[PDB]
């Protein structure tokens, strides 16, 4: 049992250890949920409070990476930050050497490429988060998921973190080519307020964000009266 | 086995830790300040006779108005001092005037942290004495980088007892001769050979003149008289 | 060439020669400067430039060949090789950041046997040097405005033959020519023989 | 990584390059006779299935236009070999305008082995080569194995079967062998230790004569294997 | 990576570092290698392996640079070698250019003693710094100089040189150590120490007849200076004689192994 | 400018006078000249001021270091030399600097001139400066080896006077320092201008 | 660039790789200083006779420049490199300052690169301790020793190596103020003999004085040897 | 195109036994034309007791002056919260300005506050940093009008005030200069410096 | 444990033990209380030989740490350089919000790679700029929380309990009961405390972030 000491060994099976143990982390973690409708896509997730003495906006978990588009965080949060930063510079880099606003498929591969080479390298180790990209660029609106990894793969709904199963299941029961941005906040805060265990995390609010034609194509948290 | 950089589970650094431990096996050294002036004494401890006392000083100069004496490892140290030294003559090159005590013991505490470059900390600890505006000051360097202001302090194994000694007779309000005279009666306690005038060391520098003085081995001989 | 250099070889000894002046602009400092430097105790070399650049082209030979000596058991090395490896240390400095030593030297040596498997033909040498890096073995030569009178005398005069005295009389009229015929004032001469028995000053001449 | 792979042990072996000399000779079977007027090298090319494409497995190469090489253990190693001793020929044209001689070639490939024996972070290569040319003092046949170590044959053999190849080439060779009594020796030798039937399109040959290194193609191979 | 970092730069618990006496282990395992001080050169001999009938020459252009077992450094420099031989010649490689530039800064040869320490030197850094094992190597150095004439000396895996009249390195060597402790004497000939070399590596090989196969020899000796070309270098001076390192050859050495079967066959009579 | 010193029985003298110009307007009278390394050597400017003064600065910063680390004093040829050095490594760079170092050590007296292009000379009487041209005529008609402390200082006063008055980039105060075997002191200053009055007679 | 960290603290305040490298300089042959009025003598033991070693024995008692000397014990060829730096060191000060080196100044600096040997990462320290004598430009003599750690200090006599603190213990007794230059040769030769077993071709030895060396000959060394052996019987 | 532009004007102070006063005009000139005419960039405080005062260019007056205002906050940070003294600043500044010898501020520059003792001082500095302690001084376009009249006026070679008439002589200095530097005007900002505090006022000067 | 010695290594449960061993160091330093209402941060600690605790950063914001000081130090001079820059960039305050997301990234890269070491050290950073007062606490995991009051260090956990008590009613104090408010909770943490073992400091609208003299801090001690 040496084999399981870094991320630059196989064992014998054919498995990379550290990589899931750092998926253990993101599967712990608080939940998250996301849709893909016709008109853009919206997020929402659960954050668990440590203190009741906390000013509104602390340890957010989501963020804008561009005009059209954002990010949001499971697993450990300054694992996050960093991805996050990344995303920035890509994002940058597309405007300012190619003049386009980054495609959503060209930037969640960036970010699998990235998270990726932290997998092969003695020296490092896997980051602890998933991350959903969000976008509405020249591509329409995209949702992707990036894991610890760097496997990067699509969605019209997603769940992740410790209520993922049973979130998965409410999300099936979606018709995602007919639902609105309005529709899309009641049902998916809905969803997290159920599967919230109230006996281990006793405090917590919502955070939800989203990226539309209502909006201009501009990523941001929604306003907290529609909650 | 466990690396330069690694915390033990109460937070300590273990490198640390070990480096504190060596400077408890060293030459027992002191100082005690007055409103007058500040004294600094150490045991010598030579290896045999056929050695100069000369060529194995613990009391060094740094600048006019500071002097060191040291408890550890010598040829540490000596790195130590050399950058001291460097440090106040930059500060006259710069600005005209002498350093001040306190930035002068700030300046070896930032040498002293920078490994993880070089394999191991420093086996040392200096107590700093000098005059500046601010009068008569005592400081407190260690391998942890921390420095620390005192009114009377000892380091190396005759630390533990002559802490005793210190809560019992020290007041903040002695006079030379009384401080003199304390220096010269916890090390005749802590030592293991008989006390003569070519086996410790002495300096003082007052606020009258504000110059460090190195004792001869006539005026020493006066203070074991008076006891 | 505000300061002359000479030397000459017979055949038990070199003599060399050079001028004490040195000067700021058209203002004499002092005429008693010793250019003639000895490098070990059986060599010299006498240099022409300024006080800079001399002094700190044979500060950097002297270290080398005492470097050398002791890594050698302390054996006295050849004239050949202090020449060959001064004449590399000026070629390289032209091809250098820095530029060129702007330094003009004369270097002679007597060779004496290191032990009894030693081979060497014992005996004087002289070789005539450039800033650039041109090194010659000659039986006689010269640097600065002086030289070209002297050369001519010499070519007129020298023979392997002379003996002590009567070099040291032909030293003393090639230094009189320098200062009757160069408007440059080259005032005082200091003079030393290397021989079998090592360095020595002349005092008979100035 | 920085530090050293390969290391002495207490009854001062090298056990890395042991080991490494281990997968040499576990190769598939390579074979070099040099003749008073050329050399040959010669190896078996068995693929695994006939899915596989026999043409393009190569196990002799070119290194410039007088001299080649065969190998026997680890093939993507090989390609490192085979990459730096071409470059080297190249290099020495530019420089002296003539083809380089085969004992400075070897002793070239020699140091890079050396070096893959000490160097921080690597362990050594693992194949040995035959290295075969012609050059102003003549023809020439070299082995080179893991350790850096070579040798200059009049015929040898590397790989699984070659002891027994060895063993045959010794009782069969002579001083004095014109090219094609050559030829058609190595082929000779590969069929005794060939697990099947040789075929022109499963084996490999290279030939030096009249100062030139050429691979034979598929059909003149056939021309010769017809005859034995 | 670093639990599987091996320390051969560490010292261990007697002040010991281990790769460096496991080095010196491999040398007591190969080819004996004999070095003879003589008045008139000195001699190197070595034990060849087992000669196949297959083994082929380079057919080099010039026969007195190398042998399988003796190399030239410089005119007045050549060596033997024990241990890892592709380890030999990075050293050799280092030793030939150090002793080339030396003759280029100064335009006369290197010191026999100097080449030695450069040469040790080398073998003292990987031992000390880097992470990675040492070189397995030992050599006998012969050379001529202006300072002390003739010498001999032999370098170790450590690092460490000594001077020598005579030594022996590589398999037998305590036994070879034993006979030229006996007839070794300060008034040897090239000749004499020729054949006292053949019949010391005659005894440790252990045959009645020393196969001239088997065996090789090189020299390091003084003749005659050759051309003395005044008109191209008018001020050049050669010296009367000049050094020079030979590998002899089947047809010298054939009457000075004659000299040493007699001498083998009037020490078995004795008896 | 004029700066000059000397070598006699007693020691050394150095005497300066006090201007600064470009070479039209006067930016001051009083600048100081003599530059106080510690207590045991002296310097002095010319060239350029602030080059002068900078690297004089760091010289008495090696020369206490010095000092620290051996526990004793420097001597005069060492310092001169560390001078040396720094002025040869900037002599592409374009310095102007002309400085005499004087001090009395475990050899007794001694007296060196070091100039921005790394020049370095020992001798017993220099003058530097753009008046040294008629300092030198009246200190070569004064100058020997038996003068007595006071006739030195006058000597040195004398000629300093003689350059103010035919040097237009010379003037000001003129002053005297005498370099012992205990250190060294300040003999005297004076305007050029009450020097004047007591010379015409 | 292989960079790890060799030399570390243990749980005690131990430096193992320092107390190791301590070790070997105790395996080394014996090495004594003594120093008189006006000479400092160096005396060390040697390998051992044989009939085959060449009559010219290298040298193990090394110049640094003409008026310092440096013996040693432990590692032969650690010894050597730093022999190397302190020659280069000599030679830079000359360059820089002019004057020659001060022998406690030399001291300094060679006891600063065992110390940096200490502390660096990717090397292991030096596995020797030096003795270094000579003399000032004021002609008072100077006798040093430095310790694989760093630490440095001055001595009147001392001693390295193998039975060092035997032969310490000797020269704790017998060591008299202002001794000639023959008295010192004596000396030193008895205080050797503690340690080694015959006294024949198994010492070498070098006497300085002010602005005079001398690596003592065979036939003067016999001679020195005889009276102390004559001594020893009494 | 050069680096370097001068865009004028004058700056002067006078030290006296317990205060500086110190001046300096408001115009900022380009290439034949006024950029404006209330320009403060040529006064810049250090501390409650020092000022930095610069003529030449502006831009490097700019750099200059934020160069200072964080060593200064360094020093703060290592010595326990204490400023340095004006003989502290003006020795700090002398060495910033000579390590930029090979491409330097094209400035002239003084330094201005109280000692120790609590008596006004004045370094003057030329652009590499030669500098001396002296009891007034100025700089800039007018320079050479106004230094002859103040060792006139303060020294009298050829024939204690209080702060009331130092500033009234200051009045007149820049008035005559304003008259005859075409490059000077408009108006000038005092700073009077007591132990006490600093009081400031503004003077009108001639607008052609 | 085999799980425990480098940053680098992720545990079979999805732990990172190495960050929370450095977490230890700060939970075993010395306390230290903020507290904040509408236009004020007060900052408290026990200084008890004199030992630092509070450090100005810029003329608008400064901070208490605890845990290693030598890591404090340099922190403290990465922050006031960036302070430094800004304000030569722009000529006004660098927002609060961008301070504290530079310390967090600059504690992460110390959590991934095996050549640094994880700071020991956690930091109450309080400051004042145009959006008002803040508050932020920072750990070595390389977290940032946004508070309005906590507390750090050894027994802060009866500091924590007394401001849950009292929190909800600080926005509507004045500054002089909301230094009070401070002290009470520093004193749950714990000898009494005097003007000699009690730093002070405030920062706040019209106030730059200074510490309390000891004649000032007589009023309320």
């Amino acid at each position: 049992t040496e084999h399981d000491q870094s991320t630059d060994i196989f064992s014998a099976d054919g498995r990379v250890f550290q990589v899931e143990y750092a998926c253990k982390a993101v599967d712990n973690g608080s939940t998250a949920v996301a849709a893909c409708c016709t008109d853009g896509v919206v997020v929402a997730v659960e954050k668990i409070l440590t203190s009741r003495m906390l000013e509104e906006g602390s340890n957010d978990r989501i963020h804008a990476v561009d005009r059209q588009a954002g990010v949001c965080i499971c697993g450990m949060l300054p694992d996050g930050r960093a991805v996050v930063s990344r995303a920035r510079a890509e994002a940058e880099n597309s405007r300012d050497v190619f003049a386009t606003p980054i495609p959503g498929s060209v930037l969640a591969s960036r970010i699998g490429e990235f998270m990726h080479v932290y997998t092969t390298h003695y020296a490092y180790r896997p980051f602890g988060c998933s991350v959903i990209i969000a976008s509405y660029a020249d591509d329409g609106p995209q949702l992707f998921v990036s894991d610890p990894s760097g496997t990067v793969a699509g969605y019209y709904g997603i769940a992740l973190g410790k209520g993922k199963t049973v979130a998965k299941t409410e999300l099936e029961k979606l018709n995602f080519k007919s639902i609105t941005c309005d529709e899309a906040v009641v049902k998916l805060t809905k969803i997290l307020h159920d599967v919230h265990d109230k006996s281990k995390d006793k405090l917590y609010e919502l955070e939800v964000a989203w990226v539309c034609n209502k909006s201009n194509c501009v990523f941001q948290h929604v306003p907290n009266d529609m909650i | 086995d466990r690396g330069v950089n690694t915390f033990s589970p109460e937070g300590r650094i273990f490198q640390i830790e070990y480096a504190i431990e060596a400077i408890k096996l060293g030459s027992t050294s002191l100082g005690i300040q007055t409103p007058d002036a500040v004294v600094i004494a150490a045991e010598k401890r030579v290896p045999s006779v056929l050695v100069d006392p000369s060529s194995m000083n613990k009391i060094l100069e740094i600048d006019y108005h500071m002097g060191t004496v040291l408890s550890g490892m010598v040829a540490d140290a000596r790195i130590l001092v050399e950058h001291a030294r460097v440090e106040a003559q930059n500060h006259r090159f710069t600005y005209d005037e002498p350093m001040r005590v306190e930035s002068c013991a700030l300046a070896t505490c930032d040498l002293s942290v920078r490994f993880g470059l070089m394999s191991r900390p420093f086996g040392v600890s200096l107590l700093i004495a000098g005059v500046d505006e601010n009068g008569p000051q005592l400081w407190q360097t260690d391998p942890s980088g921390t420095y620390t202001r005192y009114d009377a302090q000892a380091i190396g194994a005759g630390a533990e007892a002559a802490q005793t000694v210190f809560n019992e007779i020290y007041h903040r309000n002695m006079t030379v001769e009384e401080a003199e005279t304390l220096a010269v009666r916890i090390l005749k306690q802590v030592m293991e050979e008989e006390l003569t005038k070519s086996n410790i060391e002495i300096a003082i520098v007052p606020a009258s003149t504000g110059k460090l003085e190195v004792y001869d081995q006539t005026k020493i001989q006066r203070i074991i008289d008076r006891l | 060439m505000s300061e002359t250099t000479i030397a000459f070889r017979c055949n038990g000894f070199v003599l060399v020669a050079a001028a004490g002046l040195n000067a700021f602009y058209y203002i004499k400092i002092m005429d008693t400067e010793d250019k003639v430097t000895q490098l070990d105790s059986h060599k010299v070399v006498a240099c022409a430039g300024e006080n800079g650049p001399r002094v700190n082209f044979v500060e950097y030979i002297k270290c080398n060949m005492a470097l050398k000596r002791m890594r050698e058991h302390g054996r006295v090395i050849r004239t050949s090789a202090a020449a060959s490896f001064m004449r590399n240390a000026l070629a390289g400095a032209l091809r250098s950041r820095d530029g060129a030593y702007l330094v003009n030297c004369l270097l002679a040596g007597y060779d004496v046997a290191a032990s009894s498997d030693d081979d060497i033909a014992t005996g004087p040498h002289l070789y005539y040097m450039d800033y650039l890096g041109t090194m010659q073995e000659v039986p006689y030569g010269c640097h600065g405005y002086g030289a070209s009178f002297v050369i001519a005398m010499l070519d007129r005069l020298w023979r392997p033959d002379l003996t002590a005295q009567e070099a040291v009389d032909l030293m003393q009229k090639c230094c009189d020519e320098v200062k009757k015929r160069v408007v440059i004032s080259n005032d005082k001469f200091i003079c030393k023989a290397v021989t079998e028995n090592g360095v020595e000053i002349v005092n008979t001449v100035s | 990584s920085a530090y050293g792979l390969t290391t002495f042990s207490p009854s001062g072996r090298l056990v890395q390059i042991e080991y490494a000399t281990t997968a040499a000779s576990k190769g598939t079977t390579a074979l070099g006779v040099k003749a008073m007027d050329g050399v040959v090298i010669a190896a078996e090319k068995k693929t695994t299935s006939p899915l596989a494409a026999s043409l393009t497995v190569q196990k002799v190469f070119v290194l410039d236009d007088h001299v080649g090489c065969t190998y026997s253990g680890i093939g993507p190693d090989c390609r490192v070999l085979v990459d730096a001793a071409r470059k080297a020929c190249q290099k020495y044209r530019l420089t002296y305008h003539e083809p380089m001689p085969v004992s400075q070639l070897v002793r070239h490939i020699s140091s890079l082995y050396q070096e893959f024996t000490q160097s921080g972070g690597v362990r050594p290569f693992g194949c040995s080569l035959l290295v075969a040319g012609a050059d102003s003092q003549g023809n020439h046949l070299y082995q080179v194995d893991p350790s850096g170590t070579f040798w200059a044959w009049k015929a040898t053999s590397i790989g699984k079967g070659s002891t027994d190849a060895k063993t045959f080439l010794e009782k069969r060779y002579t001083n004095e062998m014109e090219i094609e009594d050559a030829v058609h020796t190595a082929l000779l030798t590969l069929k005794e230790g060939f697990d099947g039937t040789m075929t022109a399109e499963n084996t490999q040959v290279g030939r030096v004569s009249e100062g030139k290194f050429e691979l034979f193609t598929v059909d003149q191979l056939k021309d010769y294997l017809d005859q034995i | 990576s670093s639990r599987y970092d091996s320390r051969t730069t560490t010292f261990s618990p007697e002040g010991r570092l281990y790769q460096v006496e496991y080095a010196e282990e491999a040398i007591s395992q190969a080819g004996t290698v004999i070095g003879i001080l003589t008045t008139g050169g000195v001699v190197l001999g070595a034990e060849k392996g087992v000669q196949n009938s297959l083994f082929d020459s380079e057919n080099m252009e010039d026969k007195n640079i190398s042998g399988e077992k003796m190399y030239k450094i410089a005119s007045h420099i050549g060596c033997s070698v024990a241990g890892v031989t592709s380890d030999a010649y990075a050293l050799l490689n280092y030793a030939r250019l150090s002793a080339n530039r030396h003759h280029y800064t100064y335009q006369e040869p290197m010191a026999a003693e100097d080449l030695c320490r450069l040469l040790c030197d080398e073998k003292q850094l990987y031992t000390q710094y880097g992470g990675v094992r040492p070189f397995g190597v030992s050599f006998l150095l012969a050379g001529w100089d202006r300072h002390h004439g003739y010498q001999l000396y032999h370098t170790d895996t450590s690092g460490n040189y000594n001077a020598w009249r005579a030594y022996a390195i590589g398999q037998n060597d305590q036994v070879a150590q034993s006979l030229l402790k006996r007839d070794w004497k300060p008034e040897l000939t090239l000749d004499e120490g020729i054949v006292l070399c053949l019949r010391v590596l005659g005894k440790t090989m252990d045959t009645v007849k020393l196969s001239a196969e088997r065996l090789e020899v090189a020299v390091l000796h003084k003749v005659p200076a050759p051309a003395t070309q005044k008109l191209l270098e008018p001020y050049g001076v050669l010296p009367k004689t000049v050094p020079e390192f030979k590998i002899l050859r089947e047809t010298d050495l054939k009457p000075l192994i004659a000299e040493a079967d007699r001498q083998r066959e009037a020490e078995e009579a004795a008896e | 400018t004029t700066t000059l010193g000397f070598h006699f029985d007693g020691g050394i003298i150095l005497a300066v006078d006090s201007r600064a110009s470009s070479g039209q307007y006067i930016s001051s009278q009083t600048v100081m000249k003599v530059l106080e390394i510690n207590e045991y050597l002296l310097g002095t400017m010319a060239g350029g001021a602030a080059d002068c003064q900078y690297w004089e600065r760091v010289l008495g910063m090696e020369c206490r270091l010095w000092e620290l680390r051996n526990n004793c004093r420097i001597s005069v040829a060492a310092a001169s030399k560390i001078l040396a050095n720094i002025t040869y490594s900037y002599r592409n760079y374009g310095l102007s600097m002309g400085t005499m170092v004087a001090g009395w050590d475990q050899f007794g007296p001694s007296l060196y001139y070091v100039d921005d292009k790394g020049t370095r000379v020992k001798h017993e009487l220099f003058s530097v400066g753009s008046g040294s041209i008629y300092a030198y005529g009246v200190l070569d008609q004064g100058y020997r080896k038996n003068l007595t402390v006071e006739e030195a200082c006058e000597l040195a006063r004398r000629s300093i006077f003689h350059a103010t008055y035919r040097d237009g980039a010379s003037g000001g105060i003129v002053t005297v320092y005498h370099v012992h075997q205990g250190g060294w002191t300040q003999i005297s200053r004076d305007d050029q201008t009450k020097l004047y009055d007591r010379y015409v007679l | 660039s292989y960079d790890r960290a060799i030399t570390v603290f243990s749980p005690d305040g131990h430096l193992f790789q320092v107390e190791y490298a301590q070790e070997a300089v105790r395996k080394g042959l014996c090495a004594v200083g003594v120093r008189g009025k006006d000479s400092i003598i160096f005396a060390v033991e040697k390998k051992s006779v044989q009939k085959l070693q060449d009559s010219r024995t290298i040298r193990k008692i090394y110049k640094l420049d003409e008026h310092i000397y440096l013996a040693f014990a432990g590692l032969s060829a650690d010894a050597r490199v730093l022999v190397n730096h302190a020659q280069l060191e000599c030679q830079r000060f000359r360059l820089n300052y002019e004057d020659a080196v001060d022998v406690d100044l030399l001291v300094r600096y060679v006891a600063k690169v065992q110390q940096k040997s200490t502390q660096s990462s990717g090397s292991r320290p030096y596995g020797v301790s030096t003795i270094i004598g000579g003399f000032n430009e004021n002609g008072q003599p100077h006798l040093w020793k430095t310790d694989p750690s760093g630490m440095s200090s001055a001595w009147r006599a001392v001693a390295i190596g193998r039975n060092d603190k035997t032969v310490l213990e000797f020269m704790e007794k017998s060591y008299q103020e202002n001794m000639t230059r023959d008295q010192c040769v004596h000396f030193a030769i008895k205080a050797l003999l503690e340690a080694v077993e015959s006294g024949s071709k198994n010492i070498e030895l070098v006497v300085l004085e002010n602005k005079k060396a001398l690596y003592m000959g065979d036939d003067e060394l016999r001679k020195f040897v005889v009276e102390v052996e004559k001594e020893r019987e009494e | 195109w050069s680096p370097y532009a001068d865009n004028g004007g004058t700056i002067a102070a006078i030290a006296g036994k317990n205060y500086v006063i110190l001046g300096g005009d408001t115009r900022l000139n380009g290439d034949f034309c006024i950029h404006t005419r209330d320009d403060r960039t040529k006064l810049f405080q250090l501390t409650e007791h020092t000022f930095l005062a610069s003529t030449g260019m502006q831009a490097d007056r700019l750099q200059l002056q934020q160069m200072l205002k964080y060593r200064i906050q360094w020093y703060q940070y290592n010595n326990g919260g204490k400023l340095p003294s004006t003989k502290a600043i003006a020795k700090l500044t002398s060495t910033m300005l000579y390590q930029r010898r090979f491409f330097p501020y094209y400035t002239f520059n003084m330094v201005v506050g109280l000692d120790e003792k609590g008596a006004g001082v004045c370094y003057s500095y030329d652009p590499v940093g030669s500098t001396e302690p002296f009891r007034y001084g100025t700089s800039g376009s007018a320079s050479s009008f106004v230094e002859p009249l103040m060792d006139c006026l303060l020294t009298r070679q050829h024939m204690e005030l209080s702060m009331t008439e130092t500033l009234e002589m200051l009045k007149n200095a820049f008035t005559g200069a304003a008259e005859r530097d075409i490059f000077t005007g408009d108006a000038v900002c005092f700073h009077i410096i007591t132990a006490d505090g600093i009081r400031s006022e503004l003077f009108e000067l001639r607008n052609d | 444990n085999q799980y425990d010695t480098n940053t680098t290594t992720w545990s079979p449960t999805g732990r990172l033990f190495q960050v929370e061993y450095a977490n230890e160091a700060v939970n075993n330093g010395s306390a230290a209380v903020g507290t904040k209402n509408k236009d004020f941060v007060v900052l408290t600690a026990l200084k008890r030989s004199y030992q630092e605790k509070v450090f100005k950063l810029d003329d608008h914001v400064g901070m208490a740490i605890a845990g290693l000081v030598a890591d404090g130090r340099m922190l403290a001079r990465f922050v006031r350089t960036e302070c430094m820059n800004y304000r030569y960039m722009h000529d006004s305050d660098n927002p609060l919000p961008l301070i504290a997301e530079i310390v967090g990234e600059k504690y992460q890269r110390h959590i991934q790679f095996a050549g640094k070491r994880p700071f020991g050290v956690g930091l109450l950073i309080a400051g004042y700029d145009s959006t008002g007062p803040h508050l932020y606490h920072t750990v070595p995991s390389g977290d940032v929380f946004d508070f309005k009051a906590t507390a750090m260090g050894l027994r802060s956990q009866a500091a924590r309990t007394y401001l849950e008590k009292h929190f909800e009613s600080f926005p509507d104090c004045g500054l002089d009961e909301l230094i009070m408010h401070a002290l009470k909770a520093l004193a749950a943490a714990t000898a009494e405390l005097n003007i000699k073992n009690t730093t002070i400091a405030i920062v706040g609208k019209g106030t730059p972030f200074m510490v309390l003299t000891e004649e000032a801090a007589r009023k309320y001690l």
